[PDB]
């Protein structure tokens, strides 16, 4: 199940908040498909968590 | 000077058009600053405006 | 592996068939066959995302032939024996005064090969200017003494037939690099001294390295220069349009291609997400 | 280290795509992770000075 690998990634890997998600936030829904290829440094969460950040800031932008 | 010409040499005379030619090893910078400043004292611009 | 939308798949697998043909076939230089550079689809699919298939083109080919990189080993082994053996001879020769032939011959006898692929062009030339010098000398024929004149590359008293041959070869050679073939020996040895004969093999083993080497080395400049460009024309187009997707790309392009290591980075960084960047890309 | 960097051990950095891996370095010692750009020789003086 790929619902299960992408509820699993943004719940313990991300620990994003129930209130946004893939479904309601677009360019995470974008980086999921990527980040379930990665199937190692799951450990290390903080990685991730900073890399969603600068994907969040790469796709807001007006320059 | 000496000047190159295909595969020979050749000399070349030129000349100096005007005093700051003169090389600065022989008619250096301070030199002609000081001429300016007996320029200057020659038309009554000692002060300068 | 490639992958580029656009094209019909038909023309995609041509595309890749011929990279496969590139290390047999003659006439390795991309703009060397034009066709290619018609089936990129220009004049006929959308500018914004032909031109990102002409640079994955351009790219693929510079991978290529800098993964075939000519391995010019055993002829630099042939090389360095030719220049032992030419040292040898201009030692035993009688030339008309020891000094002269001799610096000639100890500038070329300590010109030996340092693991650089960049150096070994330098080097092969600044043997034979050395090497022509002494052949002159050694059969009364001048040398050019004049400041800033170097004699020119060339043999000593071979016949024109023979240098007419070694022409012929080396503009084959120009054509083709990888497909190394010295076979060149219609040396009749009673044709002038040994060393004639030890300088004419030396010169004709260092132009052939020398043709080699500086052929793939413009090859490189060419397809740098032009797959810097694209990169730019590909960011300057994409930059009309701001979203995530778009900076998406222009932040995969914004890096520079400046050495072999950066190509491959940047061709696999592309590769490695184009579902990531493909939607501001449109087929027609 | 405790042996020279080479082109291998130095490793572009990419600054706006994903470059998941090199965050979960981080920490790490043998990568120098770069920009691709590089300082001239004047403006290494400047910031020598």
């Amino acid at each position: 199940k790929r619902d299960e690998k992408h509820r699993h990634v943004v719940n313990v890997v991300l620990e994003l908040p129930t209130e946004i998600s893939e479904a309601t936030h677009p360019v995470l829904a974008t980086m999921l498909s990527k980040y379930t290829r990665m199937s190692s440094l799951f450990n290390d969460k903080c990685a991730f968590k900073l890399d969603l950040l600068r994907m969040v800031a790469v796709s807001r932008t007006r320059r | 000077t000496h000047c190159q010409e295909n595969s020979e040499t050749v000399a070349l005379c030129t000349p100096r058009i005007v005093i700051g030619n003169l090389p600065d090893g022989l008619a250096p910078g301070p030199f002609h600053e000081l001429r300016t400043w007996e320029i200057m004292e020659h038309m009554r611009l000692r002060p300068p405006p | 592996s490639l992958q580029f939308i656009g094209l019909q798949r038909r023309d995609v697998v041509a595309l890749v068939n011929f990279l496969r043909h590139l290390t047999q076939k003659p006439d390795v230089d991309l703009e060397a066959h034009p066709k290619i550079l018609k089936k990129c689809g220009e004049k006929r699919l959308h500018r914004r995302t032909v031109l990102f298939n002409e640079l994955m083109l351009w790219l693929g080919y510079y991978r290529e032939l800098r993964f075939h990189n000519p391995d010019l080993s055993s002829v630099l082994e042939e090389f360095e024996v030719r220049c032992v053996a030419v040292a040898r001879r201009g030692y035993t020769y009688p030339f008309g005064d020891r000094g002269k032939a001799r610096d000639h011959l100890a500038v070329l006898d300590r010109t030996e090969f340092d693991t650089d692929v960049r150096h070994d062009a330098e080097i092969v030339e600044r043997a034979l200017v050395s090497a022509v010098i002494l052949a002159k000398m050694s059969v009364r024929e001048t040398l050019v003494t004049a400041i800033g004149q170097t004699e020119p590359i060339a043999f000593v008293h071979l016949k024109d037939t023979e240098v007419q041959r070694i022409e012929e070869n080396l503009e084959g050679v120009r054509r083709n690099m990888f497909c190394v073939k010295p076979l060149d020996l219609n040396l009749d040895r009673h044709a002038n001294t040994a060393l004639v004969n030890a300088v004419n093999k030396l010169v004709y083993t260092g132009r052939l390295i020398m043709n080699v080497r500086r052929s793939w080395e413009e090859l490189e400049r060419k397809c740098l220069a032009r797959i810097q460009e694209r990169c730019k024309l590909l960011v300057k187009e994409l930059r009309m349009c701001l979203s995530f997707d778009s900076n998406y790309c222009r932040n995969i392009l914004k890096h520079a291609v400046e050495n072999g290591d950066s190509a491959d980075t940047l061709l696999e960084l592309l590769i490695e997400d184009f579902d990531i960047y493909v939607d501001s890309f449109p087929q027609s | 280290d405790r042996q020279p960097l080479n082109p291998a051990n130095i490793e572009a950095r990419h600054h706006g795509v994903s470059d998941v891996p090199r965050l979960g370095a981080m920490d790490a010692d043998e990568p120098l992770f770069v920009d691709d750009y590089r300082a001239t020789d004047d403006e290494w003086t400047l910031q020598k000075v």
